[PDB]
């Protein structure tokens, strides 16, 4: 907000009278500018949590499990996924102005797809260093160990577990 | 540790910011003692010298209202800035508990890598943590299998991964390459080898069987 | 009409005294060389290149400026490198060495008590 | 949450959904983020001595 243009607004008898109040309008513009600079740091801290922009391999077959509804859609200008397309369809004046965000949401969708391909291809290794590939069934079996289940319970029930994931 | 000392001796912007904001607000508070707010001057010894008491009340009230407004704006913005310093200190108190008096498993809470240990250092109005982490390096690829079939049974590693250097099959631990012969001491058995997908055929060595004989 | 803020982009007086000017969300045909139209306004005094670097001075809507190519430039920031994991249904990568790293983290705990 | 539920596996109870956290996937929303948490839920118990 332009303090002077909201208050006075064009007139000139009002600007000289408002000049008598000191730095009340400089403080308000500083306060609003700090807020706007904080909104970009919010988004940088949530989404730019990845060194490289990782890609999934073309074959796209992770021991079964089916991630097609959450991987990006190549037939789109925005390259969003099917669920990211569902989510985006559900949500000048007297000195007032709206600034645009530093990151487009194409860029945000590109950060999220890289976080997804890091996880589906390397498990948790890309979050601690270089991405180390591992087959998805074996990564799922490592995770079953982390909750205290023995890892043949996964390999002997792989198809049922993959069907339950797909239905959910 | 020798490089921290260079990089600092040659970065404390979050501490410098706090200081700057408070000084910039205290200066704006004093610089308001020289505005009229719609009066004849900014000095009470000038309204009490060229106005009679019935006329100086009206001019003193215009200053009182402005100065009260400015003081109360100062006091609101300090409450809002202190509520933010409070959350930062609450996070610092949790990091001192969880990274300095313990080893954390939370990812990216005590550095980037695998947390080993943390050291505190005091700063002017805050604290610096030095996080020591482990980072793996110099990876190779091998080929893997989920289980090994032998004598009609399926074997799984007790705490590792089955790997192949091209012709032979070993067990390693998952974060550091150190291959071992697959025996019945580092694997366990469950089931027959036709329900797992990806089983490979290989021999699992029994230590007693030869040694005894 | 067509009001808006005016911003000045400078590489720092210890580097140069050249300057570029952003007229915020103003159509660049009604401002009063290099005139360049952005989703964030009209930029004057910087040339638009086709390369893409890491962001230096943030203009907005994906555009940054730098003093590189001497003068300032515009472009679209870089999300990061490009790493391609050789994923397969029977391949694994295992580390053979490690590094011990140590980093810093700075946190404010107090501010000054005034009365 | 993005650090601890997407870049790792969490043992903190209820930080990444109900059940034993297996893994989590992020999706971008307008001005926000959506987390799809995959968890393991035990079922069909029997009693024993
Ligand atoms: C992953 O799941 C999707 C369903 O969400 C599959 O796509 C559907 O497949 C059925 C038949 O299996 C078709 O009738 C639908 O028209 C498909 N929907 C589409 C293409 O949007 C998809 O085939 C699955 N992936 C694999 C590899 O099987
Ligand atoms: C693991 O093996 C893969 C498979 O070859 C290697 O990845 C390929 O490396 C070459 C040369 O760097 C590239 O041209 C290919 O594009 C890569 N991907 C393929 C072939 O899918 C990788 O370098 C190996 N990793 C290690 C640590 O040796
Ligand atoms: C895989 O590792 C094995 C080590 O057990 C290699 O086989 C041995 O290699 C050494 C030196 O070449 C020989 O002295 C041994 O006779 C080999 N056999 C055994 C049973 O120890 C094997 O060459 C490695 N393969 C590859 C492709 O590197
Ligand atoms: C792993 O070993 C088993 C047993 O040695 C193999 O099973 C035999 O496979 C041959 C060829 O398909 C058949 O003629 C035999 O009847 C099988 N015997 C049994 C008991 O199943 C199995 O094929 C081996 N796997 C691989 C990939 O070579
Ligand atoms: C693991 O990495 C270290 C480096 O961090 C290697 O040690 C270095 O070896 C080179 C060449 O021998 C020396 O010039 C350096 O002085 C060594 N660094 C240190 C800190 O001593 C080590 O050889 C690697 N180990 C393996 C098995 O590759
Ligand atoms: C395990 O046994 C207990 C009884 O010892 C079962 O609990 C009873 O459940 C029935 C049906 O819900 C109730 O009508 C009874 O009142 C319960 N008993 C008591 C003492 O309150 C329990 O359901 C059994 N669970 C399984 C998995 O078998
Ligand atoms: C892996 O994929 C190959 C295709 O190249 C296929 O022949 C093989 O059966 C698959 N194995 C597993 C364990 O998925
Ligand atoms: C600032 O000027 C000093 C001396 O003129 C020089 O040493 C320093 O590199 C300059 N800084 C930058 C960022 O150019
Ligand atoms: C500025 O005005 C011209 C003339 O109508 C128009 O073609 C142009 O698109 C306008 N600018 C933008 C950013 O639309
Ligand atoms: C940038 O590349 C585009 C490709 O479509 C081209 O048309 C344009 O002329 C290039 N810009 C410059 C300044 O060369």
């Amino acid at each position: 907000v332009d303090c002077t243009m909201y208050i006075c607004g064009d007139s000139t008898e009002c600007s000289n009278l408002l000049l008598q109040y000191g730095s009340f309008c400089t403080q308000l513009k500083r306060a609003l500018t700090g807020i706007a600079v904080e909104q970009d740091k919010n988004t940088q801290e949530v989404f730019a949590q990845v060194k490289q922009i990782y890609k999934t391999p073309p074959i796209k077959y992770f021991g079964g499990f089916n991630f097609s509804q959450i991987l990006p859609d190549p037939s789109k200008p925005s390259k969003r996924s099917p669920i990211e397309d569902l989510l985006f369809n559900k949500v000048k004046f007297n000195g007032l102005t709206v600034l645009p965000p530093l990151l487009t949401d194409e860029m945000i969708a590109q950060y999220t797809s890289a976080l997804l391909a890091g996880t589906i291809t390397s498990g948790w290794t890309f979050g601690a260093g270089p991405a180390l590939q591992i087959p998805f069934p074996m990564q799922m079996a490592y995770r079953f160990n982390g909750i205290g289940v023995t890892q043949n319970v996964l390999y002997e029930n792989q198809k049922l577990i993959a069907n339950q994931f797909n239905s959910a | 540790i020798g490089k921290i000392q260079d990089s600092l001796s040659s970065a404390l912007g979050k501490l410098q910011d706090v200081v700057n904001h408070n000084a910039q607000a205290l200066n704006t508070l004093v610089k308001q003692l020289s505005s009229k707010f719609g009066a004849i001057s900014s000095v009470l010894n000038d309204i009490l010298s060229r106005l009679d008491p019935p006329e100086a009340e009206v001019q003193i009230d215009r200053l009182i209202t402005g100065r009260l407004q400015s003081l109360q704006t100062y006091v609101t913005q300090q409450l809002i800035r202190a509520a933010e310093i409070r959350a930062s200190a609450n996070l610092a108190a949790t990091k001192m508990s969880e990274c300095v008096l313990g080893q954390s498993k939370r990812v990216d809470f005590c550095g980037k890598g695998y947390h080993l240990m943390s050291f505190p250092q005091s700063a002017p109005h805050g604290v610096v943590f030095l996080h020591v982490t482990y980072v793996p390096a110099q990876e190779k690829n091998f080929t893997t299998a989920p289980a090994i079939c032998h004598d009609g049974k399926a074997h799984f590693p007790r705490e590792g991964v089955f790997v192949s250097n091209g012709t032979h099959w070993f067990v390693t631990q998952r974060n550091f390459y150190e291959p071992q012969i697959i025996t019945t001491d580092n694997t366990f058995v469950s089931g027959n080898c036709d329900v797992v997908i990806g089983i490979v055929n290989n021999t699992v060595y029994d230590p007693l069987q030869p040694e005894l004989d | 009409c067509s009001f808006g803020g005016v911003s000045v982009i400078t590489p720092g007086t210890n580097t140069s005294n050249q300057v570029a000017v952003l007229y915020q969300g103003v159509n660049c045909t009604e401002v009063p060389s290099n005139v360049f139209q952005t989703r964030a306004g009209c930029l004057i005094g910087a040339e638009y290149v086709n390369n893409s670097y890491e962001c230096d001075i943030p203009i907005g809507a994906g555009i940054c400026a730098s003093y590189q190519t001497q003068s300032i430039i515009a472009y679209t920031m870089s999300l990061g490198a490009e790493n391609s994991v050789a994923y397969s249904n029977n391949s694994i990568a295992i580390p053979t060495n490690f590094t011990i790293s140590v980093t810093t983290e700075i946190l404010p705990v107090s501010m000054t008590k005034t009365s």
